RNA sequence: AAGGUAAGUAU
RNA sequence: ACUCUGGUUUCUCUUCAGAUCGCAUAAAUCUUUCGCCUUUUACUAAAGAUUUCCGUGGAGAGGAACAACUCUGAGUCUU
């Protein structure tokens, strides 16, 4: 199918009602070239992230190429510092998740005002 | 706010979206003397700033017009020309990492920048991720040229098809007639910036990302160096220039990372902007659409890019003016007074005043069979007869004013509901976002202005840009997103344009004095009038007025004699 | 102002340098810094760069240097000796390498700009090789030092390691091209300078030692600079420089005294403006006003580095010491450039660079005016002075002492000394300078020699400009309205005058083909043609590459051709050449003008040709250094050698013409050796005329080449890409898609970027740069240069192969297709007429 | 938003 | 190491605006090309020229906070 798409592109080159929605036919991001369809997203050295999208999900969608490169090039001494930083950040985020958890994981006596109003609003 | 709202949507699995309209149609607007004045507000959306890291900005981060009275950072009460220090700029830059893409150079915008889109519009094609436009010049006859010996396909070697991007990267080489075309920046050098991931590490560090230099000793590097430690000796007062100064402070890494920062965060000082003039999500659709996204959000991306390109292209420098200021000449006259009021109180006052004005306009001809409720819905008080239905007609301008006052009433009522305590601050933000994303559904003001649809389709588009950035992680779809800046500014930009129309329609309506195929039937009538006026002016008509009509008769017959192709020679 | 004019008389106080380097390495920004230093009223804006030499509208929009720009300015030295510098700001893009050569011929010195982060790149290697070929002095400037500090955040020891690796790699590159040992580089020798033109930093070891000696006093800045690089350490216990580290972690002299203060000043400026910057500026003696501390980080850093470092005296002293003046640097230039050699009387006079000698200019550039209707020649005066409004004799590339046809007398109008944006009108320009000559544009096409009329009649021309790479991209250009055909031709003429490597040729069918090096080069050429020269609508055909023709087998039968006089018979055979021999001819390793005894010894040694057979070599084709060799192998007892030598010249011209116009698709012929096996020449002198032999020689060449197995040759470009380590796989995928194979993928030492070097078909390289940058989302960038001709797969004479229009043919169908369409583009017949 | 007013006598 | 050097903020008025007035972006009218066409009032969407509107900079002027000392450079700046 896609092989005939290239030839069709070559041939084509040479030879009342209110619509709140935008029609899907208006889409321009349609390509036959595999290079222009599955583009290589910017890794940003494994330390940059696209705006808006949450960092936690972006970390698990990473290509892991730079993570493997770091764990390969790093010596033991500099590996320990990164391991300690990762452990500290993991513990901080674990504490944050423990404090910010659903009311199903808390007893009635230990409920806070925010969790109380969350339960009431349900 | 973006960080906080995703926290209050991820945890709040079921979100109570506000009910619109907040108040009943017949309920009069709430008085600001027994309902909101005495009640205390609920908590607002405010992130818990860390006392250790976010110390420079902790004191004033959530204050209205921060640091206005600090003469060191802001010029004064006029709130212009902020001067900031590097620690605060770096702290602010970290608190905005969610809204900023970590792009170091504009090589990302290779053929996806403004010049490339101008080229594509001029050349009638379109970048895949870019917008589509009506052709600059039709040239349909010249679009399909004949099978010349020059463009002969039998003489053309095809290896890789010439894409739209190729005809944009080198516009003057790949297509004929490259008119009104723009040349894009070829290649900014790859800014190889390596941002630190741990503060507990020297600012100047050989990061593992750098490929090791690996100074080779295979060839013994030989260079002319004099006989060691025998002839040259430094004086005792000679030391490296800055030996007391440390190599790096705590702010060295953050100061370096501030250099490779987006436009607002790479400045030490600057000028104060309006909240309207700050597009927070402008760079979200300026970049490429994230992969793995549905069709509608992609089309939203191309349409937002289309509107951005059209604005940037059809832009003319502002015209010189004498700077006459409104709200300055009001208080010059003895008709206006100045005070300070809570914004909710002013909103209620303006809603009531707009209701009074629309009520005055409705009972213009002493017709009392049209009733305007407090939600700004116009309905007959009874089954009105056909003559009365005709007699109670208002133009599109009146209904447009009614619908804009309805939108203001919706906004003020949402804020009033928040102030009373009915809805949360997060609920208020989500309600404002819904109001500004669904103005067509809420008010239906597009029926009286179809061009307004351009705003409406944009407000939905922005939603697709925001929602799919918002509901991305553990947070799923739901009525919890409250990033209402984009729709709010869009409707303000509509407002600045529509204000003159409503102002001139009103001022010429409720004033004491009212004011209200000609191309082809133009020159003949004007010519006859001019000739007759000249002849009658030179005529000594004190005795020969009765010839005047006769004169026109000649002006007919001669014309007829020309139209009949017959001789015309009056002897007398 | 007047001192600048009075400084031209002394040829010793003039330096003719050209700033060459890879694309976007800071040459233009460095010239901007020099201009700002010399011109008080010219300062860059805080956000936008200055780009003083980027005068074209294309340059200010593309952001890439297109044309070389002359900048004549007076620069103080370290001591204060105000020298006169003629800087040629050359484009860094490889496609415009020819634009460098135009500025490289009239320059006595080369300043190689190297990015600190990127290091040595493709165009850098090409430029050092080429400059060494023209026997020019080479000095290196590592620009963008701040990228090691503000971008990589390397430790000062690692920054020194990166700088040492950069300098040592150029030393290992010059050794591959220069036999002279004086071409070595070292910052302590004064050869290597360090700079960051974005922040106006410019220091050598001598300049920074001079700053130290000004700060503390009683220091020999020359002796101090002699110990400010390498493994030499500083011991403060003895206050002495020791080859062994005084302590365990003693930093080197360069790291401790040079890189450490620069790192600390940049760190204070970019991180501690409010806290420690005033203190460190009082420590450094720099006083900045309250408003000058209100500027953003980058303008403040540029200002503070302007105050601390002051003038660009390190660049000046490097150029003065290691780049010869025209007076002393004329002799190698005359030897390598003048056709008559240094032994000639005119050559001997020009070797002295006498301002009172006979006039001898050498125009290498041609700059258009505002309206584009008049061109100003630009060249170096080598002997005598040129006066405004003076009749002179303008030669041409085809002029010889025997043929005064190519020389036209023209009156020199106003003369300008050209400095980027503006030009200062002058009356006379003494020898050793650069001059914009007005009024001599008409006889000049590409390169000409200007001398005086009615005197110095024994004046040959300078050698024609020799370019680094061959131009193979070909585009056919027609007017949209045929009624406007002459204007396009007129415009064509103008671009031929404005681009040194441009080649405009009218074909048999009437198509006008333009030859260029790459996509950007031809894009700029068409922009110039459409917008300023022709000002008419233009139709451009799809880009195509030029092909060559070769053989892979010996001709099956002896091919004979007889003249229309029916008295002369030539029987010839065709054989392919050995590997590298054609390249040796192209590289001018061996010339036909060599002494014949050693000329045969070359082929007897490196290729083991028979001494008698090697001595039988007649000439090379189609040019003097063309890759085709014509060898005689007639039986001595069967053909009279003396009689055969009578028509030897005619056979040589026939061979050259036949090799220049191939039979397959009317293209060049490469890597073919034609052996003359039988000659039967009419004994009468008038029956062996050239008008009959030359067409017959071409016919027999065609027959022998056709009987030998023909093959088409397509150009292969050498592409190096610098991309993040993650993007290597994407580059591999793109290259594999475009019939290209990767030869190497090496990490750049001192930077995460990897450089991937590959070979791609030239006809498959159209859009390859766009494909790579778009697929990698701009992270990968490529520069393409022609590398070598390679046999395209498939039999080109296969008549059975059917070609489908609008389909990319498979590999075995390429060689055939590449012929037929090319023939259709030339107006030739449908197939190769072997019987013809 | 409209192009959807029956007109006529009588107070 | 010295004497004089006279502020900054803010409220108004009058003008000039090249410059991203604006690191943001509306509306109206007119003229052409279109898409709906069925009549204006609304429109489809590109272009050109205008007008209005939301804002802006510079300069000058007039009041107020300011209360002024002195910042600051000018210099003989002093051992
Ligand atoms: O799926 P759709 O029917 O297209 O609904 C989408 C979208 O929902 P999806 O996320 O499922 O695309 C939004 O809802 P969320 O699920 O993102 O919360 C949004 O809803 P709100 O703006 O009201 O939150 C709005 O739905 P609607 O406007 O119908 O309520 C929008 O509709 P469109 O994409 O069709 O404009």
């Amino acid at each position: 199918k896609d092989k005939s798409k290239e030839l069709h592109a070559i041939k084509e080159r040479y030879l009342r009602k209110f619509v709140f929605e935008w029609d899907a036919s208006e889409d321009t991001s349609i390509d036959y070239n595999p290079l222009y369809k599955e583009r290589h997203q910017v890794q940003l050295l494994g330390r940059g992230f696209i705006a808006g999208i949450d960092l936690k999900q972006q970390k698990r969608e990473q290509s892991r190429f730079y993570g493997d490169l770091m764990e390969k090039r790093r010596t033991l001494e500099e590996k320990e510092q990164e391991e300690a930083r990762l452990r500290k950040l993991r513990k901080k985020e674990a504490k944050q998740r423990w404090d910010d958890r659903h009311w199903s994981q808390k007893k009635l006596d230990e409920m806070t005002d925010r969790d109380w109003r969350i339960f009431r609003e349900d | 706010m973006w960080i906080m709202m995703r926290r209050e949507k991820r945890d709040r699995r079921h979100f109570k979206r506000m009910r619109f309209p907040p108040f009943d149609d017949e309920e009069p607007p709430l008085d600001y003397a027994d309902n909101i004045l005495d009640v205390e507000p609920l908590e607002a959306i405010q992130l818990e700033l860390d006392p250790e890291e976010d110390a420079p900005v902790l004191d004033w981060f959530y204050d209205h017009q921060p640091l206005r009275d600090s003469r060191k950072y802001v010029n004064g009460s006029t709130y212009q020309r902020w001067q900031f220090t590097l620690p605060m700029m770096s702290t602010l830059y970290r608190l905005a990492n969610q809204l900023l893409t970590d792009l170091v150079d504009d090589n990302y915008f290779y053929l996806f920048d403004l010049k490339a889109f101008f080229t594509s519009k001029a050349l009638n094609m379109a970048i895949p991720g870019g917008p589509k436009f009506e052709p600059l010049v039709r040239d349909i006859n010249l679009q399909d040229e004949d099978w010349n010996e020059f463009n002969d396909i039998n003489k053309i070697i095809i290896r890789q098809p010439i894409r739209t991007e190729y005809k944009i990267a080198f516009p003057y080489l790949y297509n004929n007639l490259p008119h009104h075309v723009h040349l894009t920046w070829y290649h900014t050098p790859n800014v190889v910036f390596i941002k630190t991931e741990d503060p507990d590490l020297p600012a100047f560090y050989f990061d593992p990302l750098i490929n090791p230099i690996s100074h080779r000793h295979s060839v013994k590097s030989q260079e002319p160096l004099p006989d060691d430690d025998e002839e040259f000796e430094l004086p005792e007062f000679v030391e490296p220039f800055l030996k007391d100064t440390p190599l790096y402070t705590d702010n060295t890494a953050n100061g370096i990372a501030l250099l490779w920062a987006p436009r607002p965060f790479n400045l030490r000082s600057g000028r104060t902007r309006r909240a309207l003039d700050i597009p927070l999500v402008k760079n979200w659709y300026r970049e490429h659409c994230p992969a793995g996204q549905p069709v509608k959000v992609r089309v939203s991306y191309q349409k937002l890019l289309k509107y951005y390109v059209l604005n940037a292209l059809k832009h003319r420098p502002p015209k010189a003016q004498k700077k006459r200021y409104l709200f300055r000449s009001f208080k010059a006259t003895k008709f206006f007074q100045s005070t300070k009021l809570d914004w909710v109180e002013v909103g209620l006052q303006v809603c009531r005043q707009g209701y009074n004005m629309l009520n005055l306009l409705i009972h213009r001809k002493n017709l009392n069979y049209l009733h305007l409720d407090y939600n700004f819905n116009l309905k007959p008080v009874k089954t009105l007869t056909t003559k009365e239905r005709k007699k109670s007609r208002f133009g599109n301008a009146f209904h447009l004013c009614r619908e804009v006052l309805r939108l203001t009433k919706l906004v003020v009522d949402s804020h009033v509901q928040y102030r009373l305590g009915n809805v949360d601050a997060f609920q208020l933000a989500d309600g404002l976002q819904y109001i500004f994303a669904h103005v067509g559904q809420l008010t239906g003001m597009y029926r009286y202005k179809y061009k307004l649809m351009r705003q409406i389709r944009m407000c939905k588009d922005l939603k697709h840009l925001i929602y799919y950035r918002f509901n991305t992680g553990p947070v799923g779809k739901g009525p919890g997103c409250g990033f209402w800046a984009a729709g709010w500014r869009v409707w303000l930009f509509f407002m600045r344009g529509i204000t003159p129309l409503l102002e001139r329609w009103l001022g010429n309506l409720l004033a004491r004095q009212f004011e209200g195929q000609r191309v082809e039937s133009h020159f003949d009538l004007e010519l006859r009038a001019a000739v007759m006026h000249d002849i009658l002016d030179m005529m000594p008509e004190g005795i020969k007025q009765n010839k005047a009509r006769t004169i026109l008769q000649h002006l007919s017959e001669a014309w007829r004699c020309w139209k009949a192709n017959i001789p015309w020679k009056v002897p007398g | 102002m007047d001192f600048l004019a009075d400084l031209m008389d002394n040829s010793e106080l003039i330096r003719n340098v050209t700033l060459c380097g890879h694309l976007h390495h800071g040459k233009t920004c460095f010239v901007d810094c020099l201009i700002e230093q010399t011109h008080p009223e010219i300062r860059k804006r805080y956000d936008q760069d200055l780009c003083y030499t980027d005068i074209l509208f294309t340059e200010q929009e593309r952001g890439v240097g297109i044309k070389s720009t002359p900048v004549t300015v007076v620069l103080p030295d370290t001591k204060g000796k105000s020298y006169l510098f003629n800087i040629m700001d050359t484009p860094g893009h490889v496609n415009f390498s020819d634009e460098v050569t135009a500025g490289l011929r009239i320059s006595d010195g080369v300043v190689l700009f190297i990015d600190a982060a990127e290091g040595v790149m493709l165009n850098t290697e090409r430029l050092i090789k080429h400059a060494v070929q023209e026997r020019l002095a080479v000095t290196v400037c590592i620009n963008k030092i701040d990228r090691l500090i503000l971008e990589l955040k390397l430790p000062p020891t690692d920054a020194y390691y990166k700088l040492r690796h950069i300098v040592d790699e150029v030393n290992g590159l010059i050794s591959m091209y220069s036999t002279d040992e004086n071409l070595i580089l070292s910052p302590l020798l004064g050869n290597v300078c360090f700079s960051s033109s974005q922040y106006s930093i410019c220091f050598t070891l001598g300049s920074f030692a001079k700053i130290y000696a000004d700060t503390f006093g009683d220091i020999n800045y020359q002796e101090f600079a002699k110990r400010l690089w390498g493994d030499i350490y500083f011991n403060p216990k003895t206050r002495k420089f020791t080859k062994k580290a005084p302590t365990s972690s003693s930093q080197r002299s360069f790291v401790e005294f040079i890189l450490e203060p620069l790192y600390k000043i940049l760190a204070q400026v970019v991180g501690d403006v409010d806290t420690s910057l005033p203190r460190t500026l009082d420590e450094l003696g720099i006083h900045l006003t309250k408003e000058e501390l209100k500027l953003n980080i980058r303008p403040l850093l540029r200002l503070v580095c302007k105050k601390f470092f002051g003038e660009f005296t390190g660049f000046v002293d490097m150029c003065v010491q290691h780049i010869p003046s025209p007076k002393v640097g004329a002799k190698p230039k005359i030897e390598h450039t003048y056709t008559g050699g240094v032994d000639s009387d005119l050559g001997e006079a020009m070797s002295d660079c006498d301002p009172d000698g006979p006039l001898m200019c050498h125009t290498t550039k041609m700059y258009s005016t505002d309206d584009g209707v008049q061109f100003h020649a630009f060249g170096r005066v080598l002997s005598g002075t040129i006066h405004a409004g003076q009749p002179v004799k303008v030669l041409g590339e085809n002029y010889t002492l025997e043929d005064e046809e190519d020389s036209q007398i023209c009156t020199v109008g106003r003369l300008w000394i050209s400095v980027a944006r503006y030009h200062i009108e002058v009356n006379r320009v003494p020898a050793g300078n650069w001059v914009l000559i007005e009024g001599v544009d008409q006889p000049i096409v590409k390169t000409a020699t200007i001398t005086e009329p009615r005197g110095n009649e024994e004046a040959q021309i300078f050698r024609p400009l020799k370019f680094n790479t061959t131009s193979v991209i070909k585009i056919a250009v027609e007017p949209v309205n045929p009624s406007e055909l002459p204007k396009m031709l007129d415009g064509l003429r103008k671009v031929n005058k404005s681009y040194p490597s441009l080649t405009t040729k009218v074909e048999e069918s009437g198509e006008h083909v333009i030859l260029g090096t790459g996509e950007l080069y031809l894009d700029c050429v068409m922009h110039d043609l459409r917008k300023m020269y022709s000002e008419i609508d233009i139709k451009v055909a799809d880009p195509v590459v030029t092909f060559c023709e070769t053989v892979v087998e010996t001709s099956s039968l002896k091919c004979f051709a007889e003249t229309p006089n029916k008295k002369n018979k030539i029987t010839m055979i065709a054989e392919p050449l050995e590997k590298g021999l054609a390249e040796d001819i192209e590289n001018e390793v061996v010339q036909i003008t060599w002494n014949r005894k050693k000329l045969g010894e070359f082929f007897q040694t490196k290729y083991d040709w028979d001494l008698l057979a090697a001595r039988s070599i007649w000439a090379f084709g189609p040019d003097a250094t063309g890759p085709n060799i014509l060898v005689d192998d007639t039986l001595p007892s069967e053909v009279d050698k003396a009689l055969l030598g009578s028509v030897k010249d005619s056979i040589v011209q026939g061979f050259q013409w036949g090799t220049r116009e191939g039979p397959l698709c009317d293209e060049l012929i490469r890597n073919v050796k034609f052996k003359i096996l039988d000659a039967v020449v009419a004994q009468e002198p008038l029956h062996r005329g050239g008008g009959q032999i030359i067409p017959t020689a071409r016919r027999v060449v065609y027959s022998a080449f056709l009987m030998a197995t023909p093959r088409l040759m397509e150009p292969y470009y050498f592409v190096e890409v610098q991309a993040p380590a993650d993007c290597v796989s994407a580059v591999y995928t793109v290259l594999a898609r475009r019939r290209g194979h990767v030869t190497q993928d090496a990490p750049i030492p001192g930077s995460p970027l990897y450089t991937i070097k590959a070979f791609i078909p030239a006809i498959d390289s159209f859009g390859f740069e766009t494909d790579l940058r778009t697929h990698t989302q701009g992270q990968a960038f490529s520069l393409s240069v022609f590398h070598h001709w390679q046999i395209v797969p498939g039999d080109p004479l296969d008549k059975s192969i059917v070609i489908r229009p609008l389909e990319p043919q498979p590999a075995p169908h390429l060689a055939r297709e590449f012929m037929i369409k090319t023939r259709r583009r030339k107006g030739l017949s449908e197939d190769v007429s072997i019987s013809k």
